[PDB]
């Protein structure tokens, strides 16, 4: 999704002996087109299933050898998820100022909040990239390099959850579910452990600042463990890349307050982890 | 509950029509309200024509009562003040209660901004904290303003096209949607966006520059027009420096610095202005003098 | 335990902040009430006596609260201990904590019996009086007239002669504070007192070379003449009152022109005439305008109290050319107070009198170049309607009406929009339908709203003068074909002449002609013109029949409110709550 | 000053609990400059004052950790206990009980509170009271990591004070076993990160509380709420009929 017959007929200030009322207009006022994206909701999804189903059908390697018993999956190639979380970076922010896989520290985001928010507001107006994400995710090794999407999305809910005076996490609802979207895209993407998984399934009654809190734990988490093209060895039973994580002390604990603060109404989340 | 409360309002209205100051609780229930109404309203209040944008009042009741009676009365037309209505001036208290009353009261009809002296760190060293501690005798209304400044929205849009903010520009500001992306709710620091927004200042300097004020940055006109290009506005009405027309154009008709304060600091002795825009955004420049007392 | 408000009191008193300290300023006469009589007598006193602070608002504090300490010390048997500490806070560097002191003083020296008073209160100003600071010299002076009737006649001619040694200072900067005194002093004197020593006191005053004393010397003069009867006025205070008019500063003619109808008032009509023209005419032939401006402002009041003898010839042969000589001045700040001052002499003169030389100098500041001159003539039109005829006020105002009712200024416009209806009644209807017509239709679209509602209160004023049917087919039709203008003011304006011309018009003209405006201005999308249609309707309700406003009043008001807005919605709902329609 | 207290008792109006908090930081600002009569005279005003309402969680909004730690040191100038508290089952006098009781229940709740992630105050400026703020707050996070070295044994005396009941009172002794119990449940739950097969204790606290609320809880009120059937719930989960969602994990 996305002249002066009629300014001469009530001419003179209804007068014939003065000037004018006012003393000009600025630009020109009362805009025209106010058009507003109202094209349609059915058969809109479908076409972006349409364009995964052959950007699949383009990435999947041949294929066709009946693998397995029943139940033959094939496995995505990862130069083409790598190439297309690569075009995704280069149309969303061309930019290259802080393009490095290694995660800068949380007080460096209140420098590029511009891209930051340019980022979020692409994100936005076209949720397909979303869904592009969901195709980058799908390759261990690919969204890796699609970081720098990831760091300004997280900024911009960052910031955007700094200045949020509701008390309730529905008043936003954007927000909201683009970060439990940007979570989960980063946890199946082999990058955080299950936990981070519950956080933003828990992520649904949760208060703003410790939202905020639990985003910047994620923050620190990527920044101590970053997403980088090694600990991504080969294994020889398939094409998948697995990452033996070597888990975060200090972010589980934090967690863990943030879920015992709310055992008024986070006690059933409680044993899923 | 609605009905007296309204009622409320409009004899706390007429009585400060009268240079009559309210009570300890009755500051405190409209600084409440102010709050709890204050806090839906983003950092760019979308304002829609027609309005009457005016300037600083600097505490002047007289003043105040001067330009509501040359620029139409309060609940009949729109009014868009943009700060300075807290310091330098005798009545100072009375000015912003009443203001604060009419934005309870009429939240949908009038839109008041934040300025320079909307803190907690110049209202002490203006005279505004002196007001609060001689006219209430203990510091507690002074506190209480100073806690419902800080949800005063930043700037104001009226129809698009239109950006009118207390101070001005800013150099780590490049769009509308950083300034949508703000915290107003924290107090004015010596550096930083908010601080720019509102201590800048237009001149023909042409890029940036240090302020002689302190605080804040100096723009030019390539600045005002990229900025104005870049975010589909037309005009940046301000309210920071002092005129002697009432209304000053900077930057080939793309800045407007409307002062409404007659006879500023009573030393100067000078007019002042609003500007008062129609249904098809024509805007008329309303000038007045000080009212004799 | 004893010791704990001492322990509390000398850490509490030293911090860095004042809100403390004037919360112990409030709660020492808590301390001193729970510590006992005897224990604030005994040592609380000597102890407080030698605290001296580095700030001020903690020593008006305490200049303050001192003052309140009649029953808590023992009443007048015990007021002999509470004089070391004032007289300690007495001499300071400050000014303001000096006046609250002499006021405390000054308060509680009603309440002291006579005999402790000439006891123990007159060895405090003797020791006062001879310090070496100015302070303690200008505090003692002011404790003077207070204890003069208690105190014998001893007593009396000792202050009376240790004053007269003290006023004869070299510096000012304790005669200010003398002559200040002698306004107030002057009160319990009596005749014999006044006539010996302070005339010659007076005198030396009046001949200083300084110009700050005569701003005080003049006001001792007139306080003096006041207080004096008639026979000794004319050869005691004027000689000096007559060359202190004529020094060499301004300052003290300034003063004299402001204080001179007490003086004109209190020496009686005759002494005015016989020497008080002469004092009065040098101060209007000045160069500087504040005499004049003074003597101009003062002139309307002086006339006032003048007899009936010789006013008119004074007037015709005295006045009348320096009211003549000062209105063509080129000084804007004389004009205006001439403009706003002599608009009430014109009952003194009579009807006779305002067509002589009144309507000339008045239409000569009318029509002047400053807008400053121009509001006070304007502004004080109404008492000159009575003096003189309607018609021939209509008649001088035609040739000034014609620029006056459009110009920049709008003050001169409201007043002649608010004395128009005295004038339109009277130049009958063809000049109104000739040009008055024009200048309400202009005033009604008028920038400012205030020249916009009294131009809506003059045509109210006007259909009620003249008729109901005359402006059927002239105003009511101009009127309502101003509501299809894209701006709201005029739309609003138009709203609020029908909500003022309903009550007036009856009810059939406003059921076919001025009612399907407003019905049909409901679908106005402007947010400020639905509200004042629903008030106008409110209005409108109880001046029109029950038919029309269940009809088509009730379906219209309930289609409003059901908008989005809240204001028009509120308003909507209070118009169907008030008129019972729902 | 000396009235306050009987002017709180008599109406709680004006200076309901802010006067005692003003007279525990004048005495505890006194008491650096050699207090020899100031701190003695206003101690016991605190004392009385707080004792006056006989509970925990109202005389804990203002006194966050360093007041409320000034006035349990002061209460608790009766018993010396110089040594850890221990043989608390025998017969001892009814206050000395109650003072060790609040003393491990205040200390368990500063332990809970010390690792929450409530959000803080916003600061923009920088002045005297920003300083004495700083010093405020690492003045508390100092005490509070000094209190964490030394609560091993704040549960085990929660735990013996719950198991004796010779206080000759049976509803203040259940009152006192089910806070105990809700205290340690409440500690036992935040320490789910540092070892495994703790769950159980803390199961069987919140179902003794849960048991001893449906019973008879106390004779006052905000004690208990729906906070300990959410935490007995979550103990439940953890653990492992079934709901619809349990039912899958
Ligand atoms: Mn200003
Ligand atoms: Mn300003």
């Amino acid at each position: 999704g996305q002249t002066n017959r009629r300014h001469t007929a009530a001419v003179p200030g209804p007068g014939g002996i003065w000037s004018v009322f006012h003393a000009g207009v600025i630009g020109r006022g009362l805009k025209p087109p106010k058009f507003v994206q109202s094209r349609n909701q059915q058969e809109v999804i479908y076409n972006t299933q349409s364009l995964l189903s052959l950007l699949v059908h383009c990435c999947s390697a041949p294929g066709g050898t009946e693998c397995g018993e029943c139940w033959g999956a094939p496995i995505l190639s990862p130069e083409a998820a790598k190439a297309v979380a690569v075009t995704l970076v280069e149309s969303v922010c061309p930019d290259a100022a802080g393009a490095e896989l290694a995660w800068p520290p949380e007080e460096h985001a209140r420098a590029t909040v511009e891209r930051d928010l340019r980022i979020g507001r692409r994100f936005r107006e076209q949720p397909l990239l979303f869904e592009l994400l969901k195709l980058v995710a799908a390759a261990p090794p690919a969204l890796c390099y699609c970081s720098v999407l990831l760091r300004g999305l997280l900024a911009a809910l960052l910031g955007h959850w700094e200045a949020s005076r509701h008390p309730d996490t529905t008043h936003s609802p954007w927000h909201l579910e683009a970060s439990c979207t940007l979570v989960a895209v980063m946890a199946e993407g082999s990058l955080l452990p299950p936990a981070l998984g519950n956080m933003h399934e828990v992520f649904s009654q949760l208060a703003p600042f410790e939202v905020r809190l639990l985003l910047l734990s994620v923050w620190g988490f990527l920044r101590e463990h970053g997403p980088l093209p090694q600990k991504f060895i080969f294994q020889s039973e398939r094409g998948r890349f697995i990452r033996d994580f070597s888990e975060g002390g200090p972010h589980l604990a934090v967690l863990h307050s943030v879920l015992h603060r709310n055992i008024d109404r986070l006690g059933l989340f409680s044993g899923r982890f | 509950d609605e009905k007296v409360f309204t009622k409320e309002l409009d004899q706390w209205i007429e009585q400060l029509n009268e240079c009559k100051q309210l009570s300890e609780s009755q500051v405190k229930s409209l600084c409440e309200k102010a709050k709890e109404i204050l806090t839906k309203e983003s950092n760019v209040q979308e304002v829609r024509c027609p309005v009457t944008v005016c300037g600083d009042v600097h505490g002047q009741f007289h003043d105040l009562m001067e330009l509501f009676r040359i620029g139409g009365k309060s609940p009949d037309t729109n009014y868009l003040f943009m700060g300075d209505y807290v310091d330098r001036g005798y009545y100072s208290v009375e000015t912003v209660t009443l203001l604060v009353a009419l934005k309870v009261r009429y939240r949908e009809r009038i839109t008041i901004l934040r300025g320079n002296h909307e803190s907690r760190q110049i209202t002490q060293v203006y005279g505004f904290y002196d007001e609060c501690l001689r006219k209430y005798g203990n510091a507690n209304v002074w506190k209480y303003f100073t806690d419902l400044f800080d949800y005063l929205p930043l700037t104001a849009l009226v129809d698009g096209q239109i950006f009118c903010l207390h101070g001005g520009l800013s150099p780590s500001i490049d769009t509308l949607d950083h300034i949508r992306a703000l915290d107003r709710l924290q107090e004015v620091p010596h550096e930083g966006p908010m601080c720019d927004l509102l201590w800048s200042d237009p001149d023909d300097r042409g890029g940036w520059g240090i302020s002689p004020r302190g605080a804040g940055y100096t723009f030019g006109q390539d600045i005002s027009e990229t900025f104005n290009h870049a975010n589909g506005l037309t005009l940046v009405s301000r309210a920071h420096q002092l005129v002697m027309e009432g209304y000053n154009w900077c930057h080939d008709r793309n800045v407007v610095t409307i002062f409404s304060a007659p006879n500023y600091c009573y030393r100067c002795g000078n007019q002042a202005a609003i500007m008062e825009l129609d249904d098809t955004l024509k805007y008329s420049f309303l000038q007045f003098d000080p009212a004799p007392r | 335990d004893s010791l704990y408000p001492i322990a509390v009191l000398i850490d509490e008193l030293r911090n860095e902040d004042v809100q403390l300290r004037l919360n112990s300023i409030k709660k020492l006469s808590t301390i001193a009430l729970a510590l006992g009589v005897e224990r604030t007598r005994s040592e609380l006193l000597p102890f407080l006596t030698d605290t001296i602070y580095d700030e001020d608002e903690v020593l008006l504090a305490l200049a303050e609260q001192l003052g309140t300490f009649t029953t808590l010390v023992g009443g007048p048997e015990y007021v002999h201990c509470l004089l070391p500490p004032l007289e300690s806070l007495a001499t300071v560097e400050e000014t303001v904590v000096r006046d609250k002191a002499v006021e405390s003083l000054r308060a509680i020296s009603h309440e002291h019996s006579p005999s402790d008073l000439e006891a123990h209160f007159v060895p405090l100003v003797k020791r006062l009086a001879g310090g070496d600071w100015f302070t303690s010299r200008t505090s003692a002076c002011g404790l003077f007239s207070v204890c003069y009737p208690r105190v014998s006649s001893a007593v009396k001619a000792e202050l009376r002669q240790y004053f007269r040694n003290l006023c004869s200072d070299d510096t000012p900067m304790v005669r200010r504070a003398a002559a200040s005194k002698l306004g107030e002093f002057a009160k319990v004197l009596e005749l014999d007192n006044v006539k010996s020593e302070i005339i010659p006191m007076f005198s030396n005053l009046a001949s200083d070379e300084q110009d700050s004393v005569r701003l005080l010397a003049v006001e001792a003069c007139v306080n003096i003449a006041q207080l004096l009867p008639q026979e000794d006025l004319e050869a005691l205070v004027m000689p000096t009152l007559r060359q202190a008019a004529e020094d060499k500063s301004w300052r003290v003619r300034y003063m004299v022109a402001d204080k001179f109808t007490e003086l004109q008032k209190a020496v009686g009509p005759e002494i005015t005439k016989t020497d008080l023209v002469p004092a009065f005419q040098n101060l209007m032939k000045d160069c500087e305008a504040e005499v004049r401006a003074a003597a101009s402002h003062k002139v309307k009041e002086f006339c006032e109290n003048l007899s009936a003898d010789c006013r008119e010839n004074v007037i015709m042969s005295q006045i009348l050319p320096c009211i003549k000589e000062l209105v063509s001045d080129a000084n804007q700040h004389v004009k205006s107070a001439l403009a706003s001052v002599i608009m009430g002499l014109s009952p003194i003169l009579g009807k006779d009198n305002t067509i002589e030389h009144l309507l000339p100098l008045f239409l000569a500041q009318l029509k002047d170049e400053c807008p400053e001159v121009r509001l006070n003539i304007i502004s004080n039109l109404d008492c000159v309607n009575e003096v003189i005829g309607i018609r021939q006020l209509s008649q001088s105002l035609l040739p000034a009406i014609v620029e006056l009712a459009e110009d920049a200024k709008w003050r001169v416009r409201l007043a002649i929009i608010e004395y128009m209806p005295l004038l339109a009644g009277q130049l009958g209807v063809e000049f109104f339908d000739e040009k008055l017509n024009s200048l309400c239709m202009a005033w009604l679209v008028d920038h400012v709203y205030a020249i916009r509602e009294a131009a809506t209160s003059n045509l109210k004023k006007l259909v009620e003068k003249f008729g109901k049917e005359w402006a059927h087919a002239t105003i009511i039709p101009k009127v309502l074909a101003m509501s299809g203008d894209p701006n709201y003011l005029h739309r609003m304006t138009t709203l609020f002449c029908i909500n003022v011309l309903s009550e007036v018009c009856g009810q059939d003209i406003t059921t076919k002609h001025m009612l399907p405006t407003v019905l049909r201005m409901a679908g106005d999308p402007v947010a400020n013109v639905r509200f004042n249609v629903a008030k106008s309707l409110q209005k409108i309700g109880p001046i029109l029949d029950n038919s029309t406003l269940q009809s088509e009043v009730k379906p219209i008001l309930e289609k409003l409110t059901q908008d989005q807005d809240v204001d028009v919605k509120y308003f909507a709902q209070e118009a169907l709550t008030v008129l019972s329609l729902a | 000053d000396p009235a306050p207290v009987q002017l709180i008792v008599q109406f709680l109006e004006q200076a309901s609990k802010p006067s005692v908090n003003e007279q525990n930081q004048v005495q505890p600002p006194p008491d650096n400059k050699r207090n020899r009569i100031l701190k003695l005279l206003a101690l016991k005003v605190a004392a009385h004052l707080k004792w006056d309402l006989d509970i925990l969680e109202k005389s804990l909004s203002v006194p966050v950790l360093n007041m409320l730690l000034n006035e349990l040191l002061c209460i608790s100038k009766v018993p010396p206990g110089t040594k850890h508290v221990d043989m608390d089952l025998a017969t001892l006098p009814p206050t000395t009980a109650m003072a060790v009781l609040l003393y491990n229940r205040w200390a368990i709740r500063t332990i809970v509170q010390s690792s929450f992630p409530v959000k803080q105050a916003k600061p923009g400026p920088p002045q005297l009271s920003v300083m004495n703020q700083m010093q405020q707050e690492k003045e508390l996070t100092e005490n509070i990591l000094k209190v964490l070295k030394e609560q091993a044994a704040d549960s085990i005396l929660v735990l013996e004070a719950a198991l004796k009941l010779n206080k000759d009172l049976y509803v203040h002794t259940m009152r006192t076993l089910d806070l105990l119990a809700m205290e340690p449940g409440m500690v036992n739950g935040e320490t789910e990160s540092s070892t495994a097969g703790l769950k159980v204790k803390t199961e069987e606290m919140q179902c003794q509380v849960c048991y001893d609320l449906g019973a008879a809880y106390f004779q006052q009120g905000s004690t208990n709420s729906a906070v300990y059937e959410n935490a007995r719930e979550k103990f439940f989960r953890t653990k492992e009929t079934p709901y619809s969602q349990v039912h899958i994990c």
